[PDB]
This record gives C-alpha cells, structure tokens and sequence, in this order.
C-alpha cells in the first residue's frame, strides 16, 4: 500500500539512478533499480513481475537530481491502478515521456552550470587558502540541497495526477522554467566564450615599424637613466619591438573575443540537430584539432 | 608508503570512480577528491590548494546528454597522487595541474569505453527480466557500478607501483604532434556539451539574453560568480516585468 | 489667517529644521522652531500655546529637505480646525507619522546619494583645475534647487487633506517613489563596493615558481639589451619575482571584488533590524577594526 | 597671519560647524569649506585643488538616520588650515589629504558627544514649554546651533596658535596600533550609514537592481557619474515598461 | 499599364536616386530620373508630360535605399488615377511627404550605422589578414541585401493605398520602427563617445611628488638589479616621474570619458533645431577647431 | 607605370567618385576602393591590409541629411596610389593612413563645391521640363553624375604625374597652425552628421538607451561589433516585453 518507509527506500535507491548508463538505452537499468522495492511490495506471484521489468526498462534520460517527480508520479499511478483495475501501460509511459524534456531543460543548467560553479568557486575560495571549511561546506551544502530537492519533489509527485495538470503549467511551476532558461542562457554564453580554447597560431604579416614607434633601443643613456626613459616611453605607447608581429587571433579578436568558440558551438548545435550522435561529434573535434595542429591552423 | 595508505587511496579512488557517473555526492570533484586523498596521505594543507586550483578549472565540466566531459574524476586523483608521491606539496601544484589537464587522452576514451561496455549488461538484465527474476537486476546494477569504479581504481593502484613522474608512459608519445593535438582537442569537447544544452532550451525570447551574456563576458573584469549574479538579476527583472505585464 | 508672508517665515525657519538634533528625540526642537510663527499668529492668550508646544515636540525624524510637505499639511489642517472647531489632536499626528517612512526613503537617496555626488563631482571637475566656477556653480545650483523644492512642496502641502489622499498614491507621486528606490539601490550598491575599505592583509602561501615562470634575472644581457629582454618577457606574462606571494585578499577577490564590504553591510542591516542603536554599531565597527589590526586579520 | 585673517577663518569655521548638521547651505562640504578659507587667507588657486580632492572623497558621507559620517566638516577646515599655514599650497595637498582622513578619531566622537549633549537642551525646552513661554524655545534652538558650531570653531582657533603640522597631539599616539586601527575603522563606519538606507528601501522588486549595481561597479572602467547615469537609465526603462505593462 | 519589366527598369534607375543632389532641392532630379520610363509609357502627346515633370521635381529627400516604397506607391496611384479620371495631384504628394520622416529615421541608422559598420568590420577582418574573401563577401552581401530590399519594398509599395493605411502603423510595420530607433540610439551614442576626437591639451598643474611616490632614479642598484627594483616598484604603483603633469583632459575624463563629444553633439543638435543649415555648422566646427588650436585650448 | 594601368586606375577612380554620392554599389568604400586599385597595379596583398585599416576608420562616415562625411572616397584612392607608387607595400601602410585622414581639407570642400555647383543643373532641368522635353532630363542626370565623378577622376590622374609623396602641395602649408587645425576639425564634423540623425529619432522612451550606450562604450573592452550586438539584444528584449505588456 506504499508505506512511507517504502518511499524512503525508493528515494535512497534513486541516488543510484545512474551507474547502468548506456548509449543504446540511457539510464534505463538505473531507473528499474530505483523502482525495485515498489515492485516488491505491491506485486505478487510472479506473473506481473516480468511485465514490471519490461515497463520499467525503456528509454528514460533526464537530469539525475530532478527525476524524483517521475519516480513519485509512477508510484502515484501504480498504487491506484492495481487497486481499482485501471491499468493503462500507456499513460504511465506518456507521463514519463511528457515530463522528459522540460524537466531536463530546467534541471541541467540550474544544477550543473548555475549551482555547481558557484558552490565550487565558493569552496575553492577557502580551499585555495588552505582552509578545509571550504570543501567541507561544499560537500555538506551540496548534499543537503540535493537530498532536500529529491525528497520534496518525490513527495510532491506522490500526489495524484489530478494535481499534475495544474502542476505542469503555472502559475509558478512554469515561470521557474523561463527564469532557469534565461539564467542558463546567460551562464552558458559566458562559459562558451571563456572556456572554449580555439587559440589560432598563424602569422599574417611581419612589418617593420617606421622611425616613430619603436623605442630606439640603441641610443639610450647608460645606467639608471635609460631604464627610466624606456619605461616612460613604453607608458607613452611606443611599440616595443622593431617588427609588429600580427596573428590571425589578433585580427579575429577585434570583432568579438571568442568568435571561433561561438562559431564552433553553433556548428555543433547544427550537427546535433541532424540526429548525429555526440560521440561522433567529439571524435570529430579531436580529429579536427589534431589535423589543424598538424597543418598549423591551430 | 604504508600498507594502510595504499588501500585507503584505492578505496577512495574506487568511490570517486563510481561517483564519476553517479555524480551525486560529488567525490569525483577535485574539491573533494584531492582533500580526502591528502588527509590520509599525510600532508593535508598541501593538497587543498591543488584541489581548489583544479576545481576552478573543473567548473563547466558537466556530462550533458550522452556527451562526456574531460577528466571529471581521473585527473583529480591522478594529479594528487603525483603531487603527494614526488614531494613539493606546495611547489608541485603547477606540475600536477600541468598533468591533470592533458589526461583527456586517457580520461575520455577510458570512460566512454566503460559506458559502451555495459550494453551487454542491460541486455543480460532484460534476459533475466523475461523470467521475472527481479533479484538479479539489483545485483547486475551494482555489478555495473563496480565496473565503472574499476576504471579509476586500476590506474590509482598502478600509479603507486610505478615511478612517480608518469610523464613517460612507456613510449615518449608520437613526436610532438599527438600530445599537443589531443590537448588542444580536449579544450574543445566541452562545446559539444554546451551545444546540446543550448539546443535543449532555445527560444526567440531568450536568445538576446544569450547575446548579452556572450558580450558582457569580456576581458578580465567580471568573474564567473559576477556573471552568474548578473544573469540571476536579469532573469528576476524579466520575470517581475512579465508577471505584471501579462493581461 | 495664515497670510503668505507667514509661510515665507515658516519656510525660511525650516532651513533650521536640524540643529536641535538628539538621539532621544530626533529633529523635534527644530520642528517646533520652524512652527513658531504659525503658533504666534493663530493662537492667543496662552492657554493653548503650551498645547501647541507639546503637540509639536514629539518624535519627527525625516530628510531635512523633503519635510516641507509635512510643514504645509500641518498649516492646512491647523488653519481650518481652529476656524470651525474641528480639533483632532491625533489626525495632526497621524498625518505626520504616515508620511515619515516613504518621504525619507524618497529623499535620502535622491539628495544625499544622487544629487550630492553628481554635483560634487561636477564642481570638483573645475575645482581640480583651479577654476572657481566649479564651487560657485555647486553652491548656487544646490541652494537654488533646495530652496525651490522646499517652497513648491510646502505650497503643495498647504493644499487641504482632501487632495493628499490622491497626492499620496499615484498616478505620478507613487511612480517617483519606485524610480527613486531603483536609482538609490543602484548607487548604494556601487558605493558599498567602491567605498568600504575592508582590505585584508594575511599571507597564505609563499611558493617558489618553477623554472618556466620567472624572467631569471641572473643571465640577462648587460646594457640596454637586458632592459628590452625583461620588458618583452614581462609583456609576455612571466612572473616578476621567483616567489609568488599570495594573500587572502586576492583569493577573496576572485569571486567578486568587495565581498567583505557587502557582507559587512548585510551584517549591519541585520543588526539594525534587531532595533540596535546605530551608535553601538559604529562603536562595534571601530572595536572590530582595531582588534583585527591587533590580531593581523586586517 | 593677520588679526583680520584669524577672525574671518574662525567665523567661517563656525558657519561650517553649524552647517555640519544643518546640512542646508553646504558650507561644511570641502568644495566650499576649502575655497572660502583659501580666498581670505591669500593663496586662492592653491586651495581649490585641495577642495576638489577632498570633495571626491567626501561623496557618500551623508548622515543617515542617527548614523554619523566621518569628518563631514572638521576635515575640510583642518586640512586647509594646515595647507595654508605650512606653505606648499600645491605641493602640500597630499600632506593635507593624508591628515584630513585620519581625523575620524577626533571627528566622529567630537560630533557625537555634542549631539548627545543637547538632550538636556530639549528637556529644558519642554520644561519652558509647559508654561507656554514660546519666546524661549526660539532662543534655546539658536543656543543649540551655536553649541554645534563651537565644536568646529574651537579647533580652528587652536590650530592657528599651535605648530603648523599638528601630527603630534601631545602624545605620539599609542604604538602604531591605535592610530591605524582607528583609520581602518573609519573606512568601515559608512557601511552603517548605507545599511540603514538600504534597509529603508528594500523590496523583492528592486533587489536585482542592487545586484546589477554591485556587479557593474567593477574595476576602473566606469566612473561614479557613469554608474549614476546607468542607474537613472535603468530606472527610466523600468518605469516606461511598467506604465504600459499595467493593465 | 505598368508591366513588370517597366517596374524592373524603374527599380534599376532607382539605383541612381542620388547624383543630382542639391542643397536647394535634395534628391529631386534623381527622383524624376527614376520615374522617366513610367511617365513615358502611361502618358502621351506631351500636354501632361510637362505637368508630370513639374510634379516629380519637387523636394524629396530620404534614405536612398528605403525610397522604393514611395516609388511603388506613386506608381500604384498614377496607374489608377489616369485610368479612371481620379486625378488628385495633391494626395500623391501628401503620401510622398507623409512617408518622408519615419522612413528616413528607420533607414539611416539601420543601413549607415548598423549594417555598414558590421559588414565593414567583418570584411576588414579577413582583409587585414590579406584575404580577398573579406572584401568580396562585403561587396556581394551588401549589394544582394540592398537589391533585395529595393525590389521587395518597391513591389510591396506597388500595392494600392487601401493596404498602406494598415501597412503604416502596425502591427509589425510600426514595431520595427521602435526597434530600429532603439538600436540606432545605442550605436549612435557609442559612435559619439568613441569617434569624436575633442582631445584638449592644456596643462593645469606641475606638482613635484613627495618623498614617498617616485622610484628615486638616483640610488637603484647598477646592473640587472635596478631593473628588477624599478619594475616591481612600478607594478606597486609608484609614480614614474618627479612631476605629476595634470591636464584638463584627465580631470574631464574622471566624470565620463568623452564629455566634450556629447556636449558638442548636443550643441549641434540645438543649432540644427534652430533651422540652421548643416553647412554653416560644419564651417563653424572647422573655424572653432582652428581658433582653438591657435589659442591652445585643443 | 604602364599605359593600361593609368587608364584602369582613372576609370575605377571615376567609378568610385560617382559612387561617392550614389552610395549604392559601395566602390567608394576603402575596403573595395583599395583592392580594385591594388589588383590592377600589381601588388594585391599589399593593398588589402591598407583597405581594411582604412575601412576600420571609415565606419560611421555616412552622409546624413545634407551633412557630408570626411573623405568618403578621395582618401581611399589617394592613399592607395601613394602606397603603390612609392613602394613599401606593407611598410608604407601607416604612411598612407597618415595621409588619407588629413585630406579632409581637400576632400570635404572639394565635394561641397561640386554638390553646390549642381544648382544651375537642376535649374536647367526645370527649364527643359516646362517644354516637356523628357529626353533632356535623362541626359542632364548623367551629366551631373559624370561631373560628380570628375572630382575624383582629376586628382587620381594628377597623382600619377607628380612626385609620389604629395606631402608638399606647392606651398609647405601655413606655419603649423592650419595643417593641424584642419585635422583636429576633421574629427568633429561627424558629430554634426550624428547630431541630425539623433535629432531625427528622439523620444523620451529611447533616451535611456542612448545613456546606456554612451556609458557601456567605455575603455577598450567592448568592440564596436560587441556594442552593436548588445544594442540588438536590448532592443529585442524591449520589444518582447512591450508586445505582451500592451493590453
Ligand atoms: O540531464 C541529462 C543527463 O544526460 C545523461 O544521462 C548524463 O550525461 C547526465 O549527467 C545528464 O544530466
Ligand atoms: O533622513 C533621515 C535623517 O536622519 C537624521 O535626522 C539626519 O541624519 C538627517 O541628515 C537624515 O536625513
Ligand atoms: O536619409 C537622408 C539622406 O540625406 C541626403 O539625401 C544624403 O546624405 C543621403 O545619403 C541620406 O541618406
């Protein structure tokens, strides 16, 4: 009858939602593993155990932390369809697929690219100083927030589907989606610019400066005065060396910094839109990088 | 050095390895994978600095939708072991951070092969599922988790019983065209991880926010925390305007 | 009958709203002083003079410049309650208390932290050049705008309370409150970051660089060439000294500049929310600063 | 140096002292307290530079809700007198600004004691108020204003008849722990002044603007005037959006 | 009957809308030249050709590219007024004047200050590297978008005036005006700050630093050590020279960079509001610049 | 050098001159006026760099509402000819860019006189318009266009048959007060061009955006393209808010 200390076990086993991760079917075995006590308590005499394993081993990929809503809605539906014979085998899958994309899109940026980076930076602030309280706080706060979120969302999903129709488009449960999307777009653009190194290394031109730019490092006063003259002339803006070495990176940076990064991100997005598997794309990035370094573009 | 130290470090390496794809308690994070491995090896304050330094880089290394991130767990343990075995607990931090990053050649392939090797595991799971033996799936799952932990457990044990330099690797690597090509490709894979999530959520209403974030992320003035706070503030302002503006 | 050249005297005495400033009762004696001609003209034969002094010596603390609305509403009520025997002796206080918070909150940022900084910077622009027109313009413009605001707002408050019900929630008189709040929050955050010096001075680690970072100032060419080599290598990014001195300030600045400033501001806000007098808080800042410098934290 | 000069400077110092808490005609501001005291002492162009330099610091020194600000009036006159008596009208500006700031130890306590000394003044005011003698309240208020002016009038007169440096103060100050601790505490008290006004207006609708302002105030690119203009522009945009968005 | 290959000729001659540009009547002869084939085909026997020439040689200045809507509306009205005796000869001018201001205001920023700078920068990115692809792409893309706009807007204006009443205030055709205005104001403010050189060159004060600011270029170690001492001291923040040269430009930049630029732009706006011809204003800028350099202000 | 080269360069100079006010095909732009003139004169890669360098400056040089822009077309050809005649294809780029800019004294008035010389042209056009000879207007228009092209055709031809430096111009210029006064005045005329268009669109709803743009254009961090993208993003956000906020 789905006692409380059964959803305790279900939520604790949800910690192992991953582990059986596979390219063919993603997070299916882990999802089955997190539902095992629910099968154990409510079913009997083995005719429908196999059907349970079949209907809890299909494709299911979402953010690991925000997955307890599904794990609660499935219990809410199953505890009632057995006691009342309203078995569907298709609405329990329809709810799984309908809450697949949006929940992943509201959980991935918030947890991976919003809370993870800020908590890691805060922890490394004290950690880079040698203080253990940094990592201790990171660990404790992260665990508290994940466990609280999973428990609250699971017990909210335990509520029947009569409430999920209003608890899918708010109100408040839809505004959070838009806010998370905006915050994720901001942080993701920042990450794309800052942490995608496509630093080119060609050389465009080697032009010697006119006799009005270089410091003339052959006629300075000798000893404690030429030093000051050179420093003041550098602060004026005189070109350091005789040849103004120019790189394609410098020319590209004059439009927008990190143009190659955003161009590559858009190319990868377009490739993913063509149903290409990300593994092939990652191998393509590796091969293009190595052949570019061989040629000399990078 | 001691028999207790090796078993403790391999056990915590196994735990970090399983957390590598479990990604729940975050032992695989260098903020934790480098302090637990430093607390038990003696010098503790000499490893928290390295953990923080690697955590700063490790931001934005999420595994997004079947797209892996470079050296989520292997680097955190591998750099720390080299730091603690070779001395210079504080002076060797740059040496360890200069070897943690280029392990993507042995970090991404080594994890993706493990991820694709578990397809027969779920096939056997279904095979035992037709007969309805639900006691075997709950064993196969931890079997897969342990197999995942092996990929970090084995190299951790190997590092102790080899010279503490580990920048040789039997062959001195292809003549300076592979070791740097793989490195420069390792700084590019994360884009794919971004490319999916940006594709996951993309409407004409939020693209200008992407443009603003990509612009205001310019030279060396605003930190990552500052940009995150700016994004939160802009999102809150937009939601406040939208809530009253609807009607 | 409250002639105009009585309101002239009242407004001019409103310039001395402060001066009798006290922690027990703030700006009460000054408020009584600015109302003396109103009592003089309207009352007689001394029975109710003392009542006026008692009813005009209670708590009244607000922004000195935006206080003439109250000084106009008090005359507006007083001139008609005596001529008509509609004495209230609590509505004259209720209208005072009601316009305490919002008026202070719209006046303090605008005058102290919006017009004062801009006018001071504009005046010091010419003043830093030696030109007297800077300070002259600062004085003249500030006094002109102050006197005009006091005059116009006092005449607007002279209008009866039948209009103040619409002249309290606009419309236009409430939108200005929100705009002033936004501008004040922006400028106050800027001031909190820029002008709260909590510069720490510990030292975390003293690590010697590897032989790939320092310029190695022991093999440079001697005379006008080592100079160029060192300058170019510094422009490359090589560390100046063999030891990388790291401070807690540098580690804290990597998250957000001035984190200690905003933390201290939030702590002081929380202390003020506990009804703690600001004098005790200021003494607390002095004592914490001195003990921190004694220990070495600051 | 002349008998007219001393009386003029003490008179204007008294005016600045009363304006210190009157804060109406802004004589206490260094932009005016240093040019009036420089015009009458001879060298005029040598004091406007100091006035502007101290005015730059003096921004954000408001007395907000029973929270005093460091050296609103005392510093402006005290630094100017030292500058004009000791020569180097233009070269001594850094020397004068290096003594104006550390006077918070003698500037904040000296004003707060005067502010709390007027409680018996209003007590006697009420005492005369019961009998209805309204001609004495208008004299007690002026006496309070004069007492407020005394706290600046006295040190100004003292500075003339002492050595022109005044960096000694009888005792050479506690051994380098008090004179710098008070200095570092003087740069922190202003937070309390902000803490109240930020507490005065604080809604969930304007906090994101606080975050944006605290972010965009980063290194050495935007001046204070630029940040003020940015805040005005953001406020105007928000109000324009809200006016049409309501309905 | 206004065949398609007559509108093609009209659009091609619209490329020569300028060329007969005059201060007395701006872009009148070019507008007449762009309507010659239409007048040729539809009119006859020379009585009304002179009236047409008088009617298509009045004042008409707008953006050269966004002018084909006018050239289409005039054709639509003329092809119907002659065939039906609906001669108006003031409404065809009223429609010309009515779309004078808004079209210029939506075309000038978008083309001159939005698309021109972006394509110029993109082309010069590759051009500064020596690649012809930069200028080739600039030429091809700019001319493609120009011809496409000039043709599509012309054929949209060929639609009768019954649609222009809805195609003047959208909807969508008015929101674009506001967006273009916002973008234009942003880019124009950026251009005013960045590319208006009013660099002053007076000197305010020449003050010698105290014995705590300058490097003391008289006691440094001799040879490869004084270099290190001086460089570290400069990185600390010590003033390079004994005399702190201060300019009016430095004092002016402390308020806002480019205050003189925005002040001059506002002055020129005010002069233009007084119906003063821009020629006199340009001559005034030249004369004020030369006399300022003579005096020494600039 | 060759007879074909001179006729090609004068032909393309005439084309650029007509495009100077035609402003449709954009030959007058230095990004095109310096590469066509470099392709036919031999060294091609030595002129594209100069074209890009001058195109960087040439942004924001629009002729707005009877307000001309400094050296739209004359500089692009004049600097390129000097660069190609005197050698130093890559080393002479700063020399050519230091001569193109100060030609506003000979570039702005040279076009203004040509624009004002067309008043008799339009008068004669109207004179022929009364009689209805519509074949003469379509000749007078091209006569005006060719007259416009002459102002660039003549100096281009002159530059070939004079010394390749042309930094003298018969008289060595007024003693150092005219040659720099004209230069500093050339950097101010564009403001007038802006002043009109800013006057063309100016509402109380868009002025805060002007303030934001004038603020965020501060020191050396955001490029022109970045500011343009920021403006587009802000405009799109404002329009998205306004669409749903109206009602
Ligand atoms: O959220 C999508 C989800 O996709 C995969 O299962 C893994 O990469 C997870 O880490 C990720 O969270
Ligand atoms: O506005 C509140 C008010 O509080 C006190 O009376 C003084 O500090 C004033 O300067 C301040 O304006
Ligand atoms: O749009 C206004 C228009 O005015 C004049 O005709 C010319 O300067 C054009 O280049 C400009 O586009």
């Amino acid at each position: 009858e789905l006692s409380k200390r059964d959803r305790l076990r279900v939520a604790w086993r949800s910690t192992f939602i991953q582990g059986s991760w596979n390219y063919e079917r993603m997070q299916n075995g882990g999802w089955a593993f997190s539902m095992i006590p629910a099968i154990k308590k409510l079913y009997k005499t083995k005719e429908d155990r196999s059907s349970a394993l079949k209907r809890h081993l299909e494709f299911f990929n979402t953010h690991p932390y925000i997955a307890s809503p599904i794990l609660g809605v499935t219990l809410a539906l199953e505890e009632e369809r057995a006691n009342g014979a309203e078995v569907d085998d298709v609405a329990i899958q329809g709810v799984k697929v309908g809450m697949m994309g949006p929940l992943a899109g509201v959980g991935d940026p918030v947890f991976w690219f919003t809370i993870r980076p800020m908590l890691g930076a805060l922890g490394a602030s004290l950690a880079l100083s040698g203080n253990i309280l940094g990592p201790i706080l990171f660990f404790v706060a992260w665990n508290v927030i994940r466990w609280g979120f999973m428990w609250y969302t699971q017990e909210f999903g335990y509520k029947a589907g009569s409430k999920i129709t209003d608890d899918l488009s708010g109100g408040l449960l839809q505004d959070i989606t838009k806010g998370a999307s905006i915050l994720g777009m901001f942080v993701l653009a920042a990450l794309v610019q800052r942490w995608v190194n496509i630093q080119f290394a060609p050389i465009i031109s080697k032009v010697k400066l006119d006799e009005g730019a270089y410091i003339d490092w052959s006629h300075l006063p000798q000893g404690a005065q030429g030093i000051k003259t050179a420093l003041q002339q550098q602060q004026a803006g005189l070109a350091l060396s005789e040849i103004k070495v120019t790189t394609l990176q410098n020319n590209l940076d004059n439009l927008i910094p990190g143009l190659a990064a955003v161009a590559l991100t858009f190319l990868c997005m377009w490739l993913l839109k063509k149903k290409i598997s990300p593994i092939i794309i990652i191998l393509g990035l590796f091969v293009v990088g190595i052949v570019g370094h061989l040629i000399g573009l990078l | 050095m001691s028999v207790i130290s090796i078993i403790l470090v391999v056990l915590i390496a196994f735990l970090a390895g399983i957390e590598g794809i479990l990604d729940e308690f975050q032992f695989h994070q260098p903020l934790i994978a480098c302090t637990l491995i430093g607390l038990v090896t003696g010098n503790l304050t000499a490893c928290i600095i390295l953990g923080g330094t690697l955590q700063m880089i490790a931001l934005g290394w999420a595994n997004i939708g079947a797209a892996v991130a470079p050296d989520a767990a292997l680097a955190s343990v591998a750099s720390a072991i080299i730091l603690v075995l070779g001395g210079q607990g504080v002076a060797g931090i740059p040496s360890a951070i200069a070897i943690a990053i280029p392990l993507a050649v042995a970090g991404l392939f080594l994890t993706m092969i493990v991820r694709t090797l578990a397809v027969p595991i779920v096939h056997l799971m279904d095979r035992a599922a037709e007969k309805g033996n639900i006691r075997s799936v709950e064993w196969l799952h931890i079997s897969a988790i342990c197999m995942q932990g092996i990929r970090i457990a084995i190299p951790a044990a190997a590092l102790l019983f080899i010279p503490a330099d580990s920048v040789q690797s039997f062959l001195e690597a292809m003549p300076a065209w592979l070791t740097d090509g793989m490195a420069i490709g390792g700084g590019m894979v994360v884009a794919v991880g971004y490319a999916l999530v940006i594709n996951m959520m993309a409407t004409k209403e939020v693209w200008p926010f992407f443009v603003i974030g990509f612009v205001v992320a310019a030279i060396s003035q605003l930190t990552l925390i500052a940009i995150g706070a700016l994004g939160v503030a802009l999102a809150l302002i937009y939601l406040n305007l939208s809530k009253m503006g609807g009607g």
